[PDB]
RNA sequence: GCGGUAGUAGCAUGCUAGGGAGCAG
RNA sequence: UGACUGCUCCCUAGCAUGCUACUACCG
């Protein structure tokens, strides 16, 4: 609570990633190693090797995750378009997307026509549709995230209604599985940012 | 009926119109999706005939595109 | 519960290609779309009730189109056996009853 | 299932059994009679079922690939199907403008740009032919999609400006015919 | 299934006992011959059944083996392609700048969100309306970041190439207006 | 004379696995 | 380019259980 207070002075520049450089086989990387957090402070991780040997999978899993690199080796980026902070370009061209309209079954719709429907003044008419967008659609929905402002809470009050929280959610059981318990439906999903260039899920559960 | 028929239409007219790489020029896809996106909202049916006719003016305007002669020759439009 | 009817009617007439505007590729699409709309036939008001007859008739023309329509250029012959319960009312009443059969 | 041999076993033995019982007989012999044909109706049985359930396997084998061909070819028209869809639907609306800029453009008067609704904004169109011009450009008004514009500008396939007194029916055909009027539109 | 251990056994008991029933003999041959092949067929049940568990069970152990074949050499392919991503985007650190502002740290940790800022050699500005672009990028080369920047190329939303001189205030309505600048930075 | 056991066929019940579709937050 | 959950319907394959039936062995 205290810190959500006293992170407003600072630059915005000062929190995220804290990056260095390491060495795999005499060749430099660069792997982020910490976070600084605008509430939890300056964390440190606790595991971290300098010079190692040719890496295995789950690290190659690891630095193929983290935006270090990604934001490393990519161009400056200034966007007028939206007020948040911008980081990096990944590429030299900037993409729009846009959404096509629907499509219309006509037969039904002749056959609900043909039987007393959609007459005027009726009390049942369509009013649900396939909206379109045009090509500036993601980045102005993205720019919605200005209305999240910091604030700072009354945490006399807040403690005892965490309580009162924990005393509804009482009746349950939870803890730690191993993975082979886990149980997951439609492993044919998207994976991620960088992943999702060589297959779904399926293939890194597979894997 | 004379409602939901010209929105039926507008919907294929946008369909039609984005089936001819019309949203490879960013005006002319801005303007055809803001007028679609209004007929549809429309409470009264004389905007909806206006803008109707705007958005079919914009296929009109394209000489290669289709052929309004036969399409008007297969018992189809006059 | 019953849902709003305009929902349904635009989930009837508006689609993504392939997955309509063939309804009999797709005949279980609108076995569902009656079980959502079951509800409504006790409603007062009448056209409510006149959504949930449509989709059975719809579901009933499907049929007989399809089993037609494939009985004519090729030769093969369709039965109708359990399948007129698609388009009567009990195969959706015995969804808000108490006796979880599933 | 009145085809297979198993079929035509059973129908000897029932009716051996049926005409030996019928006749009055002891009971060694239909206790040997029904021995030996309890078999044969196991046999005809098992395959009054298997007989079926293959035939209805094969019936929903074709069609479902029916269904797949089908979809498949339904994919790959939809540009056509659309058009015709859409010049349907036109013709059922029915109405004078949308009637009227459907007639001008299948006869060759198109417009360049999209129609403004304001009571400002310039229109651009082509005439191709002096039948096309004396129907619509009579005067100095502009009656195009049921409404009412003003000339102010005729343009030639070279470029040179045409003064509207100049158009007339002999004193046309020495001219480059496409012509270009930008109007705007009356209140 | 017509090979079986005992099959042989079975059949030659079963010709044997049908030779004896066909030469008309007591009925003890009779009993005999039942006996006989009533536990002939018992023992060649066990041998018809477990037998085709058996090879079940096999097809089932070989497509589980082929399956993880199959997953091995996916991970395989998707480790060798992880790999050559990460070696190419290793080329492109400028490794001279980044060494600069790496050292000056005091143990060799510094925030991600100003390497790009200090050591990026291109820049892209994404310019909504006119008025904002007099703002940021007038000319030909600016000051963004404590840094100059000169202007390499400018297109449009439509990526096609726009030259500075029609970036104008009578001029701005015809153009796709999100558009895009590249700058280089300057010494 | 009754029961047990071993295969075979039809029918019903609940789970697991695969595929297609619908709704809700 | 296609997120996380929950519920429901349809089709096929396997497993377990139960009901009936047909032969055979044993007492």
């Amino acid at each position: 609570n205290f810190n959500v207070l006293f992170s407003t002075v600072f630059p915005p520049t000062s929190f995220g990633p804290l990056v260095r450089k390491i060495f795999v086989d005499g060749v430099p990387f660069v792997v982020s190693t910490g976070y600084h957090f605008r509430e939890l402070g300056v964390v440190h991780n606790q595991d971290v090797n300098l010079h190692s040997s040719r890496l295995s999978f789950k690290e190659l899993l690891v630095y193929a995750a983290d935006p270090a690199m990604h934001a490393a080796s990519g161009n400056l980026l200034l966007d007028k378009r939206t007020t948040c902070f911008s980081v990096a370009a990944l590429t030299n061209n900037v993409a729009f997307q846009t959404v096509k309209p629907g499509n219309f079954n006509k037969d039904f719709y002749d056959f609900a026509v043909s039987k007393g429907f959609f007459k005027e003044g009726s009390s049942v008419e369509l009013k649900h549709f396939f909206f379109a967008q045009d090509g500036n659609a993601a980045i102005s929905d993205y720019d919605y995230y200005r209305y999240n402002l910091p604030t700072m809470c009354d945490i006399r009050q807040l403690l005892f209604v965490v309580e009162v929280v924990d005393k509804y959610f009482d009746c349950y059981d939870g803890g730690c599985i191993n993975a082979n318990q886990v149980i997951v439906n439609n492993l044919d999903k998207s994976a991620g940012f960088p992943f999702n260039k060589w297959g779904k899920a399926r293939l890194y559960y597979d894997s | 009926s004379k409602m939901s028929d010209v929105k039926c239409t507008s919907v294929v007219l946008l369909s039609v119109l984005q089936q001819l790489r019309v949203e490879s020029s960013s005006k002319l896809w801005a303007q055809c999706v803001q007028l679609h996106n209004d007929i549809l909202l429309a409470k009264d049916t004389t905007e909806a005939f206006e803008k109707m006719v705007s958005l079919l003016s914009v296929l009109l305007s394209m000489q290669g595109a289709v052929d309004i002669n036969k399409l008007c020759e297969e018992m189809l439009d006059n | 519960p019953y849902p709003d009817p305009s929902r349904i009617l635009g989930a009837g007439c508006f689609v993504d290609d392939i997955v309509k505007t063939d309804g009999t590729l797709m005949i279980e699409r609108f076995v569902s779309l009656a079980i959502d709309a079951y509800p409504l036939t006790k409603h007062p008001n009448q056209e409510y009730a006149d959504v949930f007859h449509l989709y059975l008739q719809y579901i009933r023309k499907l049929h007989d189109e399809l089993t037609g329509h494939m009985l004519d250029m090729y030769s093969v012959m369709l039965t109708n056996d359990n399948t007129s319960r698609y388009w009567e009312p009990e195969f959706y009443e015995a969804m808000y009853t108490p006796h979880t059969v599933l | 299932f009145s085809s297979l041999p198993s079929y035509a076993a059973f129908a000897t033995a029932q009716e051996a059994y049926e005409q030996a019982v019928a006749n009055g007989d002891s009971e060694v012999v239909l206790k040997k009679l029904k021995k030996s044909l309890n078999v044969a109706k196991s046999e005809f049985d098992r395959d009054a079922a298997m007989q079926r359930k293959l035939e209805k396997m094969a019936d929903q084998a074709m069609t479902q690939m029916y269904k797949q061909a089908r979809s498949e070819d339904k994919r790959a028209k939809v540009t056509s199907a659309m058009q015709t869809m859409l010049f349907t639907m036109l013709r059922k609306l029915d109405n004078d403008a949308l009637n009227n800029i459907i007639n001008n453009a299948r006869d060759g008067c198109v417009p360049l740009n999209i129609i403004p609704l304001t009571t400002a904004a310039k229109l651009m169109v082509v005439i191709p032919d002096y039948n096309t011009y004396k129907n619509t450009c009579d005067g100095t008004t502009f009656t195009y999609a049921s409404a009412l514009w003003e000339i102010q500008q005729v343009v030639d396939a070279d470029s040179k400006i045409v003064q509207l007194s100049e158009i007339s029916m002999d004193n046309s055909p020495n001219l480059a015919w496409p012509l270009i009027v930008t109007a705007l539109r009356a209140n």
